[PDB]
């Protein structure tokens, strides 16, 4: 349930993650 | 070979030394609930008296040692109220614990599934404390200490850090229930995160 900001790198194939 | 096909040993008792740094070994003893299918080394552990869901590479892991999977597969138990268990599925929570003056404390979650094997006891996050956490919730509604509220798997991530690392780590389920939610396993530990992914 607690949220976590997610983008994909494409280039690295990596889920960056990061606090909102 | 051992531990293959029907010897798995998903669904069994199974304990082991644990040692940490110079300190002494100690036995855990457990349920193992599931082998992760992107990470087939990963395993879910239940341990007697640990409430929150681990996942060990039970048989890489140097702090494992004297590893016995036990002659003891876990059945299967009949749940108390089959339909109040479908409803806490997905559903936000408000989870009563008890201290040390007996002052109660409610602490908002989310119920995320019935665990696996253990089928009497439920996967559950927290919004202040985001791993997976398992309670047979049942039991706690019945008490009156919990209030029912009205693809990446398998990626690497990587978490930043204050100090301006990235924690490494893999995305190792997607909850059924809600599927934007996640589980995700960091290599330096073995709680289960669980979060809600926000695309951005």
């Amino acid at each position: 349930a607690a949220r976590m900001c997610c983008k994909l790198d494409p280039a690295r194939d990596v889920l960056c993650l990061r606090p909102i | 070979g051992p531990l293959g096909s029907r010897r798995n040993i998903v669904g069994c008792r199974i304990q082991h030394g644990w040692k940490e740094g110079n300190g002494p070994v100690t036995q855990w003893k457990g349920t193992v609930l599931d082998q992760v299918p992107v990470n087939p080394s990963l395993y879910l552990i239940k341990y007697d008296g640990f409430d929150c869901v681990y996942g060990l590479e039970l048989n890489k892991d140097e702090r494992v040692s004297a590893l016995e999977v036990l002659p003891d597969r876990v059945a299967t138990s009949r749940i108390s109220d089959a339909h109040l268990a479908d409803t806490m599925i997905g559903k936000a929570v408000e989870h009563m614990f008890e201290t040390e003056d007996g002052s109660k404390d409610e602490w908002r979650g989310m119920v995320l599934a019935r665990a696996p094997v253990m089928n009497t006891w439920f996967y559950i996050t927290y919004e202040k404390d985001p791993v997976l956490y398992m309670y047979q919730l049942l039991d706690d509604y019945k008490e009156g200490d919990l209030r029912i509220m009205p693809s990446l798997v398998g990626k690497q991530v990587e978490y930043a850090k204050e100090d301006g690392s990235k924690r490494t780590g893999m995305v190792i389920h997607q909850v059924e229930a809600k599927p934007s939610v996640y589980f995700i396993k960091f290599d330096d530990d073995f709680h289960i995160y669980v979060y809600d992914l926000v695309k951005t």
